[PDB]
Order: structure tokens, then C-alpha cells, then sequence
């Protein structure tokens, strides 16, 4: 059997630079002096897209900025110039020996100027409270880099129960990471308090960006 | 060019077989071999097997031997894959490619004995203390449904830009996702806003509109 | 007496006629006739060797004649074994062609045109001249560049190679050209 | 007596050996040996026919044998005339090849490699496999895609066709592929 | 031998449109069912540039907006979209029978919004007058269309003697026709008057443009 | 890629002979045939003939047989074309192509018995009518020379945006052309402007600078 080992598990390069993706085979995949090594690209929610085959052959219709190289066990995919729409996952596959195996995949991240999250806190709908539940959702849109922590606190006391976060994948139109936070509660606790605060600590400003609302005006 | 249209998502109880079709168009069905691939956890692509739709001889992975059987129907240009004795390990997306170039859209298979539930959509109108943004941002909270996926679109497809759909988070056997739309402050409530969800497994299409608090 | 010489002369004349016509023209029936003649070539050699051996002038001539006959016989048997293995793999009657043990399946307009390939190579080229397609030097009928097969395959004993269309170019309107490059291999 | 049969058997064995090796391998010396054998084929047929005729069992057999001998002789003479015309045009010793009367000049790395072409076609393809070049199914030595000739020509009696490199593609690093399309013709 | 009658002798099409150039052979140049018909372009002061060969084959590097068509005796070259840098002369040649003959050539003019000539008149150089000669020149730069006539008035009397005009080829940078007028004279007539003027009549304004200098301030 | 450098312009008296070389670079000289073409009056392209530089056998136009002879020099990779008994009809530009793709720059042949003459360049400074506009238009009058061509450049190749060189007009056996340059009013007489003319047939390079009146 063969085991394609990609490297690095994740990558981060700014626009106009060169991105190199490695893929080592457990054993040589040479046949008749040639290596059959495809390279795929899979944007989220989309099927894989073939870029290279036979380890150096650009697929028809693919921009001529993906280059396949390597031989023996070590293979390599190079992207240059890394562009706005290259944030995706890249897989190496050997079409040589049954079974045809894939690599673990490396996620290509695009580096961009740090931005601020447009934090926005939403009150739970009276529609939801008609069923007895109430979940406060706080949207942290269009920020960068990915790492960001949200601090929920009610009446000044931090809350870490039922805080469910859902990041997005790096956008291709803007190359920014968006995030969502959901603090679920039932009616009794929700009405037990009035002031709710959603603040995000991010390495683009000195202090956390605080957004809050209370029930005395809405 | 070539097209490969699969059967939609299917919730299947444990130990129950299912069939995933892959209808081909734009080329003579017999002449290109049909590969089948599986992507589990969203990143682990695994090769299942290939079938020659002319003579009908297949070639499987030894892991999927006895778990997947590949058949073809030349009359309707429809290739099939039947998963035998499904397990929680078999929950994944099953693609069908032809020349490693043309792929299907993916048949999401959920192997669970849990119930089905339509999403109890809710609106997210900003409060009276949430006008700091120069352009109002709205959202739709698709709460408590099962199984994946859910199609969240705004105003029945009118808004295809400046929209964020946050992946679901499975908790308590029920998924939950949020969606956000950023529109000019002079556009809402000046122009109507509606988050039309479409949950396929339960045949539910809720078109909820956000009303200011 | 002289009947053997006359039949040999007729055989050489037929071989010349096939050579000078089958080379320029690749008609399917003419190709099959050439294949049949090439297959017949071996038993002709065996018959000549055995007839020479039975009427041996001296012991050495008969010994060398029978040795050559045995060599030809074992070569024929080994080629038959390989041909039957290829047929078992592909279950196509083209596997018994005397040319070789490699088959080229071309999925052309609903059907699949299997032809004997003389060598499995990383690249096989296709040339369309006046609307007639030739892949690996084999006339596969009328075709044009836009509907050219996007995938072909080459079948050998315990191996199966898949090709995909590389760059395709159009020459002088109706003529054209293209190539097929290996992208996958399947054993067993 | 039986010497003719033994030499015929040896000739068939040699033809089989050349066929099974010259097809896969296109070595220049092996190719020249195959050409020499193919040329020898005609006088062998003439000798067989005349030997059958001289020992004719009946009048009809001798008559048909001599008629076939005359047919082969006139074919040989006409082919010789065409070959000499081609040599006069091109003054190259390749024009006397028994295969045909079309020559392919390939300006490869300072020299020009003339090879017999079986048919002058609008498109001639070139395939490089592991660094070895083949144009029109003729091994022309080691070459790579970037330095591939930008112009070749095909010489025939009272005609001269010039080709130019069409699209050129690179396959798996060292292998490759290309085509040559007619853009000009020169009579006389 | 063969005469390729190329039509039309001149063409004029605006940007973004389609230009069609015809070329009729006296007799069929078809050989073996194929016509060998090249197409060249030749910008001023440059060698011909091959666009098409074998009557339909685009030369490597040529933009795909050049298309060769036709067969038998009638051939055709089509340019679509006609771009800024297509002002040139296009030739049809048959590489089929000795001698290989060209067409008469048709020049492709680009249509553009009419502009005004920046008329500028120059006094004869005192350097030139040191040799006993004096030529008044008048540059009519960056106008359109080509047709323009110039009037030379001295003391109000128009002069038709010694007026030499030298147009340029249509520019490729901005597609404008420039013109030059020179009125040569020996010193005696030059100093027999003092006032000179270069009047340009062009179909972009109601009245002709006039530029003048008088010898009083020289 | 391939290159084809020819011999420069040559003035040749009637009833004489000359050799037009075409030096090849970037490819093996013997590989490709060398065609020779003639463009008379600037538009009439006429085929002369082609030579195979390997064996050396040519093929001429029957109209040009006895007038042009084609030879090669494999040692220096330069082809030749000797024009015999030149006439007023033979004044043209002689190109050398290889595969109809790579051409030479053209050898302008002038067949005349007239005398050579360097250009008596003159400056063209504006009067008092063009001194009021935003940018000044200067010129150089290349007067009374023979034969074609003359290369007019401004400031030895610096100015190339807004430069017009007006083709020559033969008159009285001597040519005459004008050149114009448009530069902002802040660049003159603040910055030096020179019209350097290089007449090749006379080995003359006059560098005249425009002086305001
Ligand atoms: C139908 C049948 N047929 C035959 N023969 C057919 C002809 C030969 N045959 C098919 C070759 C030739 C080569 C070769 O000549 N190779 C040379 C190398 N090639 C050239 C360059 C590279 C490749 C190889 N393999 N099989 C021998 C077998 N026998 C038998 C009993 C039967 C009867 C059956 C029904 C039981
Ligand atoms: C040196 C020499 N040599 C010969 N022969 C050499 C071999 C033959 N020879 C060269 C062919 C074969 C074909 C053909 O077999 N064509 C078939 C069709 N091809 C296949 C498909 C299309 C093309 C054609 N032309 N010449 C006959 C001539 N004789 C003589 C006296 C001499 C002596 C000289 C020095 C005076």
C-alpha cells in the first residue's frame, strides 16, 4: 500500500508570493520511469478540481500558475503568484497502484491586512421565546486573522455555558474570516437578566470591541 | 461539457442499504470509466472503486469490498453505488468522477437512527441600540433541525453577495446554523428582507422576513 | 516436387500485394486479411522445416531443421499462452491477433474500437486527415476534432492504462491533431 | 531438391525475427537490414516463379508462372524507374529504399535525417518519449521539446512539401508531443 | 501565374467591430483538397507579420481575433474585434504554385471621433537663411479623418507654388492622421513679404483654422 | 527566437551589381530554407526565390531569373542575394524570411546615378503665435539629402511620446522630411532638445538643438 503524506498541514502566504505544497510517498510511485501524481483543489462545499496530473501536466483550463514537480517519493505543488481566489485545500493523489490514495490535504490561507470585526449583537426573537427558548447571537464579520475569542458576560459575570461558535472559511471575495457566537438559554434565565454583552478580543486593537444590548429599550 | 448529477442527501438508518445514482450527460455513457470517491469529516478523501460501464467489470478498494457495489444502467446513463450494511463510519459525501476532471456535486449520506425535524427558523432584527453600523446587518437563526444540510438564501436568491452562512454545529442531536446579511441602512426596512430556508430531508421551505423590534 | 516452390512464390506475391496496399490503406477487412496471413506465416515455417528435416541429406541438416522447428513451435505455444491470457483478461477476440498482446480500446461514438497496439507508451497521438481518424496508426473511421474521445485505454495482461486527451489542435478546417497521455494505471 | 525448402524456411524465420524486433525497436541498422530484406523479397519471388516454370508439370502451370514472373519483373522495373527519378531529384541514397518513393528530411541538430515516408499527409506528428524523438514512426535519436525542429520537409518526385511546427506540448517532464502541418508546396 | 485580387483596396471600421478582407484567386489554389493561403500584416516601416497559413491556421502568438476562411478561389480574412493596433496593410499569399504571389494589399483604417489639428506654423530658420534659402513649415498634428487641405496666404494672396505636403500613416497609439506642409522659397521672395499664414480647412469645424506669423517681431 | 540581420541601405548606380546579406542567428543555418521577397513602391510584395542552404539548390521566380542569384555561406551563417544589371525598376526593399514567420529588417536598395548628399538640418522654433498654448511644438527640418533613409530622433532616443516623423518627399533629386515634437511649456527652453539625424549613406550624424527666436 501507499500513504501520501502532505506537508505542511496548513499554509499562510500573502498575495503575489509563492506557495509550495509538499507530498511524500511512503514508497516510490514510479512506473516505467514516470510518476502518476494528481493534484486537486477543493474550495469549501465544492467537489475537488484537478490541477495537475502525471505529476507535471497542467489540466486544460487551469491557470498556468500551478506547477507540479518532484519525483521518486517527494513531490511538490507550487502556486505563484498566489491570488485572491486560492484559499482552498490541496490534495495529492497517486493514480499508480490500487488503491489510489489521497494525501491528508493542506489548507492554503491567504494573508491580508488585519481588519476589525463588525461586531453586532442580536436580541432573541419573541418568536423563539414563544416556544420557551431564547438564544442570543453575536456576529463577528469580516475580520483577520482567524484567531479571535468572544467573551459573553451578563450583569458583569462572564458566561461560558452554551456558548457555541461557528467560524466560516476564509472568503474568496475578501480573504477575511467571519465568526458567529450563540449563547442559548431558556426563558427563565433570559428574563432573570436584562443586560447582555458580546465583546471580541482580537489582535487588531488594544482592547476588546464591546457590543451590548438590554431589554429596557427593545 | 460532461455533467454528473447525483441523488440528493439521504438519511439512512444504521444497517440499512442505500443506492446513490450519478446520471451522466454531455457524453456517451459507455466509454469513460466511473470512479467513486468518499470524503469523510470534510477532508479525508478515500477512493471507493471504478466501473467500466461498457462491459460492467469493476475494481474496488479492499476496504470497501463487500460494503460498496458498483452497477450501471446504460439505458438511462445512470451509474449506481449501493452501500451495504451502513454504519456511523459511512457518513460522508460520495462523489462520482469520470476522468478525474468532471465530478458530481456530492451525495451527503447521514447514517443515523435519529429523528427528522424541520428547522424552527427565527428572525434576528437589530435592537434599538444596534445602529452603530452605517449599514444595517440582519440575520436568520435556523435552529433545531436534522439532518444536514440546509439551504439558507436571502430574498429567494436576490442577495448573493455580502452574505455569510455560518456552518452548523451538531448539539443534542440537532443542528443549528446562523446566517447574516449586510445591507445599507437606507435599504431596510425600506426594502423587504426574507431568509428563505429550504430543508430537503423534511421537504420544508420556510420564508421568514425580519421585522424591526 | 515443384508444387512447394510454386505455392511459395504465390505466398510471396500475396505478401508483397498486402504490404504495398495495407501500408498505405488501413481498411478493416484488408487489415484482418493481413493479420490472418501473418498468423499463417508461422505454420508455413514449421511445415518448411519439417519437410526439410524428413528429407534430410545428412544428419546435421536434419538435426538443425528439427531444432529450428522445435524453436518455432515453442515460440508459437508461448505466444498462444500470452494471447489466451489477454483474452481471459479482456474477453475480446482481438487478443488473438498475431501482431502483439496489447489492445487499444477507443470509445468512439457509442461503440468501442479495439485494435492491436504494438507498444504501450506514455503518449499516443491522434491525427485527423480530411475527416478520418487514426490513433496509433489505426484507421478508426470518420471523426472530427471537437467530438474526439476524451479518454481512451490500453489493455495488457495484468495491467490497464487510461489515457486522457491532451492538447487538441485543428488544421486546415477538416484535418486535425491530438495526443493522449497516461494519467492512471490499473493492475489486475 | 530440398535445399530450396530449407532456405525458404530460414528466410521465413529471419523475416519473423525482423518483424518481431524491428516493429518494437527502430534501430537504424536494424531498419537498414529490414529494408535490405524487403528489397531481396522481389528477386526471391522471381526466382521461385522461374524455377516453377522451368520444371512445369503441364503447359498451363508454366504459362501462369512465366506470366507472374513477367508481372513481378515489370513492377520491379517501374519501381526502379521511380526510385531513380527520386534520387535524381534529391540526390540522396535513401531514395532507393524498397518501402516507397517519399523522403522525410528532418533538420536535426546540424544534420539532416532523411527517412522513407509511406505517405505525404497534411499533418505529420512528432512524439518524444523519455527523450527519444519519433517523427512519422521513425526514431531520429535523442531530442527534447524546446529545441524541436521548427521546419521539416517531405520530398517526392516532382514535388517538395514544407512543414512547420504547430502546437508543441510537454508531457511528464521529459516526454512530449508535437505536430507538423503543411504550409507550402514546391513543384519541380 | 496566379494573381490574387484582394478587395477592398481600402477599409475603414471603428473599434470593437468586425473587419473583413477578401482575396479572390484567378484560379483555384486548391491542392489535395486544401488551399495554402497565408495572410500577413505590415505596419509602416516593418516587415510583414504572418497571421494565418493554410488559409485557416492561426500563427503561434497571434491574437485569436484573426480568422482565416474561404476556399476555392474566394478567400477571406476577418478581424474581430478590430482593436487600436490593427491599422496596417494586410496581404494574401498563396504558397501552392511557383511563383508564390501576393495580393495588392488593403490598408485597414480605424474610425475614431473627429478631432482638431493643432496647427503650428514655424518661421524659416535663420540658419537656413544663412544659405540663401527659406522654407515655411506648418504641422497639422493629431486630426481625423485623413482628408484635409491647407491654404498658404502671403499678404492675403494664396500660393499654390512650392507647397509640399507629407501625411503620416494612421497612428497606432491614438489613431490620428498628422500632416505637414512646407512652402519653400529663396530669400528674396521670403523678405519681399512679412506676413505668412497657414490655413487648414477640415470637416471638424465650420470655418478653417488659421495660424500666422508676421516678420515684424522676428 | 530566430534572427535575420541584413546589410544596410545601399545606393547602387544603374547597370551594376550588389550583394544583400542576411545573417542568421538562433538556429542552425542549414535547417531552414531562406526565401527572398521584394516590396516595391512600399506595397507591391514580390517573391524572388528560395535557397536550401544544406545542398544549395535554389528556386527562382521566372521573372527574377538572371537578375537575382542566391548563395549561402554555411561557415558564417549568412545567406546572399546578388542583383545583376540593376535598373530603375529594381529600387525596392529586399526581405529575407525563413518559415514565412521570421523576416529581416529590409535592405533598401536605391538604383540611381545621382550623387550622395548629407542633410542640411535646420531648427524650427515657434514664432509668437504658438507661444501662448500649454505645450510647445518644436520641429526639425531635414532638408536636401540623398538617398533614403534618414533616422530622426529627439534627444538621442529619450523623447518618443508625441513625436511625428513625416515621410520624405523627393523633389529636384533631393529628399526632404520634417519632424515634430510636442513637449510641455515647462520643458523648453528649460530642458535641452536636440534632433539628432543619422544619414547612413553619407556617414553623417548632425545633432542640432532648437533655439527660440
Ligand atoms: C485462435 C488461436 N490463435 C493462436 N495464435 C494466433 C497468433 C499468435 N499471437 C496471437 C501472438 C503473436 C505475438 C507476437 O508476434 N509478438 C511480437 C512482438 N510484437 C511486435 C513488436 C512488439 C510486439 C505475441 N503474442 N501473441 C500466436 C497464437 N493459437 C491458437 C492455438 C488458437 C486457437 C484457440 C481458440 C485455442
Ligand atoms: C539500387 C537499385 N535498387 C533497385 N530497387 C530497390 C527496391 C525497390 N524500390 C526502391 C521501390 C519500392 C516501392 C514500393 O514498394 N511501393 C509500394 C507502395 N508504398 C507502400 C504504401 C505506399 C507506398 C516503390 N518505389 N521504389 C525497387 C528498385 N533496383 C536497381 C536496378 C538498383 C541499381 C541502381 C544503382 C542502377
Amino acid at each position: 500500500d501507499i500513504v501520501m503524506t502532505q506537508s505542511p498541514a496548513s499554509l499562510a502566504v500573502s498575495l503575489g508570493q509563492r506557495a509550495t505544497i509538499s507530498c511524500k510517498a511512503s514508497q516510490s510511485i514510479d512506473y516505467d520511469g514516470d510518476n502518476y501524481m494528481n493534484w486537486y483543489q477543493q474550495k469549501p462545499g465544492q467537489p475537488p478540481k484537478l490541477l495537475i496530473y502525471t505529476t507535471s501536466n497542467l489540466e486544460s483550463g487551469i491557470p498556468a500558475r500551478f506547477s507540479g514537480s518532484g519525483s521518486g517519493t517527494d513531490f511538490t505543488l507550487n502556486i505563484h503568484p498566489v491570488e485572491e481566489g486560492d484559499a482552498a485545500t490541496y490534495y495529492c493523489q497517486q493514480n499508480n497502484e490500487d488503491p489510489y490514495t489521497f494525501g491528508g490535504g493542506t489548507k492554503l490561507e491567504i494573508k491580508r491586512a488585519d481588519a476589525a470585526p463588525t461586531v453586532s449583537i442580536f436580541p432573541p426573537s419573541s418568536e423563539q421565546l414563544t416556544s420557551g427558548g431564547a438564544s442570543v447571537v453575536c456576529f463577528l464579520n469580516n475580520f483577520y486573522p482567524k484567531d479571535i475569542n468572544v467573551k459573553w458576560k451578563i450583569d458583569g459575570s462572564e458566561r461560558q455555558n452554551g456558548v457555541l461558535n461557528s467560524w466560516t472559511d476564509q472568503d474568496s471575495k475578501d480573504s477575511t474570516y467571519s465568526m458567529s457566537s450563540t449563547l442559548t438559554l431558556t426563558k427563565d434565565e433570559y428574563e432573570r437578566h436584562n443586560s447582555y454583552t458580546c465583546e471580541a478580543t482580537h489582535k487588531t486593537s488594544t482592547s476588546p470591541i464591546v457590543k451590548s444590548f438590554n431589554r429596557n429599550e427593545c | 461539457e460532461v455533467q454528473l448529477q447525483q441523488s440528493g442527501p439521504e438519511l439512512v438508518k444504521p444497517g440499512a442499504s442505500m443506492k446513490i445514482s450519478c446520471k451522466t450527460s454531455g457524453y456517451s455513457f459507455t466509454g469513460y470509466t466511473m470512479n467513486w470517491v468518499k470524503q469523510s469529516h470534510g477532508k479525508n478523501l478515500e477512493w471507493i472503486g471504478l466501473i467500466n460501464p461498457y462491459n460492467g467489470d469493476t475494481s474496488y478498494n479492499q476496504k470497501f469490498k463487500g460494503k460498496a457495489t458498483l452497477t450501471v444502467d446504460k439505458s438511462s446513463s445512470t451509474a449506481y453505488m449501493e452501500l451495504l450494511s451502513l454504519t456511523s463510519e459511512d457518513s460522508a459525501v460520495y462523489y462520482c468522477e469520470v476522468i478525474n476532471t468532471y465530478w458530481g456535486q456530492g451525495t451527503l449520506v447521514t447514517v443515523s437512527a435519529a429523528k427528522t425535524t424541520p428547522p424552527s427558523v427565527y428572525p434576528l432584527a437589530p435592537g434599538s441600540a444596534a445602529q452603530t453600523n452605517s449599514m444595517v446587518t440582519l440575520g436568520c437563526l435556523v435552529k433545531g433541525y436534522f439532518p444536514e444540510p440546509v439551504t439558507v438564501t436571502w430574498n429567494s436568491g436576490s442577495l448573493s453577495s455580502g452574505v455569510h452562512t455560518f456552518p452548523a454545529v451538531l448539539q443534542s442531536d440537532l443542528y443549528t446554523l446562523s446566517s447574516s446579511v449586510t445591507v445599507p441602512s437606507s435599504t431596510w426596512p425600506s426594502e423587504t428582507v426574507t431568509c428563505n430556508v429550504a430543508h430537503p430531508a423534511s421537504s420544508t421551505k420556510v420564508d421568514k422576513k425580519i421585522v424591526p423590534r | 516436387l515443384e508444387q512447394w516452390n510454386l505455392v511459395i512464390g504465390f505466398l510471396f506475391l500475396t505478401w508483397i500485394c498486402l504490404l504495398q496496399f495495407a501500408y498505405a490503406n488501413r481498411n478493416r477487412f484488408l487489415y484482418i486479411i493481413k493479420l490472418i496471413f501473418l498468423w499463417l506465416l508461422w505454420p508455413v515455417t514449421l511445415a518448411c522445416f519439417v519437410l526439410a528435416a524428413v528429407y534430410r541429406i545428412n544428419w546435421i541438416t536434419g538435426g538443425i531443421a528439427i531444432a529450428m522447428a522445435c524453436l518455432v513451435g515453442l515460440m508459437w505455444l508461448s505466444y498462444f499462452i500470452a494471447s489466451f491470457r489477454l483474452f481471459a483478461r479482456t474477453r475480446s477476440m482481438w487478443s488473438f491477433n498475431p501482431e502483439t498482446n496489447i489492445l487499444l480500446n477507443v470509445p468512439l461514438h457509442g461503440t468501442i474500437l479495439t485494435r492491436p497496439l504494438l507498444e504501450s507508451e506514455l503518449v499516443i497521438g491522434a491525427v485527423i486527415l480530411r475527416g478520418h481518424l487514426r490513433i496509433a496508426g489505426h484507421h478508426l473511421g470518420r471523426c472530427d476534432i471537437k467530438d474526439l474521445p476524451k479518454e481512451i485505454t490500453v489493455a495488457t495482461s495484468r495491467t490497464l492504462s487510461y489515457y486522457k486527451l491532451g492538447a487538441s489542435q485543428r488544421v486546415a478546417g477538416d484535418s486535425g491533431f491530438a495526443a493522449y497521455s497516461r494519467y492512471r494505471i490499473g493492475n489486475y
